């Protein structure tokens, strides 16, 4: 199957407080296996699975100098966007930064982004070409003009299909034995009466990675939103994930409804149906 | 400015046997900004040793934390999670039910 | 591993 590697960041200013807080962490599609926050004691970049632990001391120094190079340079963007913007000094502001790649079953690039948010909303992204840029509004076309005078799409594109698939592959060698791999989910159903005329039936999918996944209720084959109910899907904190699905239907009728999951674990897609 | 009030879940890592010990999660996502205060409860007193995820965001750029304890469940134990927001007009306190 | 060109706004 594809995989990914991403890189979250995100600074938050503080009115009369001092310094930004500064969160980054890394991702092998949905595993963690780095960190850098700015409140902990380190002030190092960080291992957060068994696999980069391995990584020399070289990698830790390199990686904490980038990690701290990507905070000093949100540090000045909080006050040049406080600037853009006009805003007051009493305000906290949030910059946030998405970059990564995927590649697929071949292991081969696929696709590269790298997607930047001020206070919640899009400022600049680049285009699916990576060669240029999409300005949200009138100061990030100030930025878009910043950045093709200085070549930052070129340097950007060759990170994002050089270096980053080069070091996702490194990765997935590294940490075969459970960056590789799929955990198709555990699945049953539940029914609790509600009344002499209702009943309510829930689907549930556990320990299942990766995260996508999808649970949908039918009735007599159809799709069924009404009278349904569907949870995010959440983190059991073990690196699996959990999501359930429920409808409430007529008693006796049970069996008119199933439960369709689809998940890139299952060799084929699961139905599952009430039996008493 | 956007602001996004949270979703909350609060649920067990494994499904819940009394004696047997488990990990209770307090997942909160959907929010902005990313300021907010997550405490787990017991019995309405706040719990002091939880651990909590790195912060990271979604798609549409809103956050989401983990937050998590080691615990055991018994018959006379009941478990919460209190949130704060800027979004909320009080804190929300959500109860584990221990079968969702 | 982190990309080592970040550019200010």
């Amino acid at each position: 199957g594809s995989h990914s590697m991403r890189y979250f960041f995100t600074s938050v200013s503080r009115p009369g407080r001092g310094e930004p807080r500064f969160i980054a962490v890394g991702y092998v599609d949905d595993t963690q296996f780095v960190r850098f926050d700015s409140d902990a004691a380190s002030q190092r970049m960080e291992p957060r699975a068994p696999w980069i632990e391995q990584e020399g001391p070289e990698y830790w120094d390199g990686e904490t100098r980038k990690v701290k190079a990507h905070s000093q340079t949100h540090r000045v963007d909080l006050g040049t966007l406080r600037g853009y913007y006009n805003q007051s000094e009493a305000g906290s502001h949030t910059v946030q930064r998405m970059y990564g790649c995927d590649v697929g079953s071949d292991w081969r690039f696929l696709r590269g982004y790298h997607q930047y948010a001020y206070d919640g909303k899009d400022y600049i992204a680049l285009k699916e070409d990576l060669r240029s840029w999409t300005a949200a509004d009138m100061a990030a076309q100030t930025t878009k003009h910043k950045w093709e005078a200085a070549h930052v799409a070129e340097q950007l594109r060759a990170y994002l299909e050089g270096t980053c698939v080069e070091w996702l592959r490194r990765y997935l060698e590294n940490g075969k034995e459970t960056l590789q791999r799929t955990d198709a989910p555990k699945t049953h159903m539940t029914h609790h009466a509600v009344s002499d005329h209702e009943a309510t039936l829930r689907c549930w999918a556990l320990s299942f990675y990766p995260a996508e996944i999808t649970l949908t209720w039918q009735r007599d084959g159809e799709d069924q939103t009404q009278d349904t109910e569907l949870v995010e899907t959440r983190p059991a904190g073990d690196g699996t994930f959990q999501k359930w699905a429920a409808v409430v239907v007529p008693s006796g009728q049970e069996q008119r409804y199933t439960c369709h999951v689809q998940h890139e674990g299952l060799p084929k897609p699961l139905t599952l149906r009430w039996e008493p | 400015m956007i602001q996004r009030t949270p979703k909350i879940q609060v649920y067990s890592r494994h499904p819940a046997e009394n004696g047997k010990s488990n990990f209770l999660n307090c997942y909160v996502s959907g929010f902005h900004p990313s300021d907010i205060e997550v405490d787990l409860l017991k019995n309405g007193e706040r719990i002091e040793k939880v651990e909590h995820s790195d912060l990271s965001f979604s798609k549409d750029w809103s956050f989401y934390l983990l937050y998590y304890t080691e615990f055991t469940p018994t018959e006379k134990d009941e478990y919460a999670c209190r949130v704060n927001h800027v979004t909320l007009s009080q804190p929300k306190i959500v109860k584990w039910d221990r079968d969702m | 591993l982190l990309w080592n060109g970040p550019m200010a706004v």
